[PDB]
């Protein structure tokens, strides 16, 4: 009906469709501490608020004044916890709500209750025709917005729609090849999907990957993708990977190149590889290049790997 | 001499750790390129040559800033209105922190007001007659312990508080941040925090929880708010601390964790990111340099032989150099970075994070680093809780004392 900042909104202590109760004063105590200075606006409405709490007033006028205390302060979660109260009892038009939700989380994208309460929403209605298209617009105003990334996750997973997430990926990667969001992104659309087992995609994952940090060598995300994919078999189960990384050592170096260079290594030696005396000395001397030249700022890691190397090997 | 100290920050090789975009501009190199001009300035603006004066911590403005806190906000405070036990919380571990009494009257009068926010269903809400929440729950909790008396820490009703916590167990071992309400690992360091301090944590209140916690972490190393997405400080902190309570740290891949965190520390900033390509911000000086206490005794849980005996496994200085030079507002207060407004929640953990990077301990060892006057020295503040280590003791010797609700 009427906005908070609309030229004719008037307070509730003063509207006659309000006039039969009584507001509800917040009791701060007698010696008050952290005590917020109300704009007269705000107390208005949460006076009335906690009225209609406190009487369990399942209306209409209380439906529509969730909605001003709302905009008065998105992060209270009782105010939305009530809202959702009403939507049920009132039998409130939920696609009508969804519209709601959507100019609202446009309007604060970094707030935990409105993608709550529009993911409970799409859970009531089972319908997530919408969410994709709707992300999307969110993650274009800002591609690393957390609660969008999070949004997009649960919906792909709950109602299945897989089938154009990978090209999705692509496209943000190609904006914005730093976006670690979208490789994480990229590895929770595969995992779920085809796997990384197939040697066939994984193979096409590493040579993406490579391809990635042969265009942008001090890109970490590309960096971590590499290793994240890897990992879990064992860096030492590749061993053309440590020749091809070797092979760019001395012209797309970086700390991060030495750095993965010594996770194959560690990996080596915990596998019983050959020339373990060898292997051992090349990854104490890249720690000690690391931890006084290339990477000083991980210095105390880099000092702890190489006591660790010494411990087990 | 004793009136200059050289800091790592201003060395001439460290001009060498400036971002390296390969000559492909994204928005996100654009942006970290940006951030480090700035803070660039701002390091020589400490420098006169040869001669650095030694870095001071603003004690006094930031505790005038505090005090006045304490008691009242302006209205640019009302987005925080269901979040007042996180402003006494904030504000009194800043103080205590600082080594700054807190007066029996004012002390007296928090333990009154977060009697009020406290619910009768048990935990403790956002403000008077708000629904209880675990964050706020959280907060209210550690503040009560950091004021320390018989009188705080009985306003706690336990016996509801735990039915509360039951009230949120989901079955898959996570649990909602409050009733009809989300699930994050928040949730679980939240719940773990408050039923640990209180000793009112039974055998199947936490059932399930560190498998759920361990699925948090990623292909990265680090966790993130639930299975599947980003490794993020924030979530990575809650997750870990929360395992370390549960002694179930071990469920966790240690190492790729570890490796993860020290990965987060600028190489040029000093300062910790919250997750990999964004940027610095001083508060994350507690989220991620927090975390490495926490590995630091896990592995010593294990024997490690390699682990240090003097050092935490980041750069103690590097940090200490951002939060003096880059987070301190000259009005009072700190923040996340130059250019940034000062707020309650940014003195807390920036001041909590100089803390950590000034004090190691393990095992009878202790080596402390202040970087500048020595009376920048912080009192210590445990990794768990992140209040002091005497009141997380206190606490919990006196809450033991009580039986667990119901048993
Ligand atoms: C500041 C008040 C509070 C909070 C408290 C303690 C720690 C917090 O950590 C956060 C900080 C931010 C914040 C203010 N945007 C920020 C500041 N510096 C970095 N970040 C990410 C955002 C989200 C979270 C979370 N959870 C957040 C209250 C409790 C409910 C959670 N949310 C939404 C919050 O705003
Ligand atoms: C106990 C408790 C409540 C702990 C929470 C700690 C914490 C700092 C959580 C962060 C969660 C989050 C969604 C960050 C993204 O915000 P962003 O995109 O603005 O920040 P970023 O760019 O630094 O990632
Ligand atoms: O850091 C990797 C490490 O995390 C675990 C959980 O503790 O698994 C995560 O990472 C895997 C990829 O490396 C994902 O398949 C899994 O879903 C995610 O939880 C450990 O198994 C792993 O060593
Ligand atoms: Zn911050």
């Amino acid at each position: 009906f009427v906005s908070l900042d609309s030229p004719s909104y008037v307070l509730y202590r003063d509207r006659a469709e309000w006039a039969d109760i009584d507001p509800v004063p917040q009791n701060d105590g007698p010696n008050p501490v952290v005590q917020i200075i109300y704009s007269d606006k705000f107390r208005d409405v949460y006076d009335y608020f906690r009225a209609v709490l406190q009487r369990d007033e399942r209306s209409e006028r209380a439906f529509k004044l969730t909605r001003d205390a709302i905009e008065l302060n998105a992060a209270n979660y009782t105010v939305w916890h009530f809202r959702r109260v009403l939507l049920k009892s009132l039998q409130k038009d939920l696609h009508e709500e969804m519209n709601y939700i959507t100019a609202i989380i446009e309007e604060q994208p970094k707030n935990y209750q409105v993608w709550h309460h529009r993911r409970v929403l799409v859970e009531w209605l089972r319908d997530p025709s919408q969410e994709l298209e709707f992300i999307a617009d969110i993650l274009n105003q800002d591609a690393k917005n957390y609660h969008a990334w999070q949004h997009r996750q649960w919906v792909i997973q709950e109602f299945k729609l897989w089938d154009n997430e990978l090209q999705y990926v692509d496209q943000l990667l190609k904006e914005d090849v730093r976006n670690n969001s979208v490789w994480n992104q990229r590895y929770f659309v595969i995992s779920n999907t085809t796997g990384y087992n197939d040697r066939a995609v994984l193979e096409r994952e590493v040579q993406y990957t490579l391809e990635m940090i042969k265009l942008v060598p001090h890109n970490e995300s590309a960096w971590n993708y590499l290793k994240g994919i890897l990992q879990d078999r064992g860096l030492s189960k590749y061993p053309n990977l440590l020749n091809q990384l070797l092979d760019l050592q001395p012209s797309h170096s970086s700390p991060y190149l030495i750095a993965f260079l010594v996770d194959i290594y560690e990996d080596m030696l915990e596998n019983q590889c050959d020339n373990k005396e060898d292997i051992l000395n090349k990854a104490l001397e890249l720690c000690e290049i690391l931890a006084k030249e290339k990477d000083t700022i991980r210095k105390e890691y880099w000092r702890y790997i190489g006591r660790s190397l010494q411990s087990k090997h | 001499p004793v009136w200059s100290e050289p800091l790592y920050s201003l060395r001439p090789e460290h001009a060498r750790e400036r971002l390296q975009d390969d000559s492909v501009e994204t928005v996100t190199s654009i942006e970290q390129a940006k951030v480090e001009e700035k803070i660039q300035e701002v390091f020589s603006s400490y420098k006169f040559n040869h001669l650095v004066p030694r870095l001071v911590l603003q004690r006094e403005k930031h505790f005038h800033y505090l005090k006045r806190g304490l008691r009242q906000l302006t209205d640019a405070y009302e987005c925080l209105d269901a979040s007042r036990p996180w402003l006494c919380y904030w504000i009194l571990h800043s103080l205590e922190l600082l080594d700054e009494p807190i007066p029996q009257i004012v002390a007296t009068d928090v333990c009154q007001f977060l009697e009020l926010c406290q619910s009768p269903e048990g935990g403790f809400g956002g403000g008077p007659g708000q629904y209880p929440h675990l964050a706020p729950t959280y907060a209210a909790v550690n503040a009560l312990c950091i004021i320390g008396t018989e009188e705080a820490y009985d306003i706690i009703n336990r016996e509801k508080l735990l039915q509360y916590l039951y009230s949120l167990k989901q079955p898959d071992g996570s649990f909602l941040m409050h009733v009809g309400g989300e699930v994050d690992v928040r949730s679980a360091y939240c719940a773990a925090s408050v039923a640990s301090l209180t000793n009112i944590i039974t055998p199947d209140l936490f059932e399930g929880t560190a498998e759920w916690i361990a699925r948090c972490q990623n292909w990265e190393g680090g966790i993130g708010g639930v299975p599947g997405m980003e490794a993020h400080g924030g979530y990575t902190f809650c997750g870990l601390a929360a395992l370390v309570i549960l002694k179930r740290e071990r469920s966790l891949n240690l190492k790729s964790l570890l490796q993860w965190v020290t990965s987060r520390q600028m190489r040029f900033e000093g300062g910790f990111q919250g997750r990999c390509n964004k940027l610095v911000d001083g508060c994350y000086s507690f989220w991620q340099a927090g975390l490495l206490p926490l590995l630091h005794r896990a592995l010593h849980a294990q024997g490690d032989p390699a682990l240090s005996m003097s050092h935490w496994m980041f750069h103690q200085q590097a940090l200490q150099e951002y939060i003096l030079m880059c987070c301190q507002c000259p009005a009072g207060g700190l923040l996340d970075k130059p250019g940034k407004s000062r707020d309650f929640y940014h003195t807390c953990y920036c001041l909590s994070g100089l803390s950590i990077a000034q004090h190691f301990g393990s095992g009878a060892m202790l080596h402390d680093v202040v970087l500048g006057v020595p009376e920048n020295a912080l009192q210590p503040t445990h990794p768990v809780y992140n209040i002091g280590p005497d009141k997380v003791i206190q606490a919990t010797t006196y809450f033991l004392q009580k039986p667990v609700p119901g048993f």
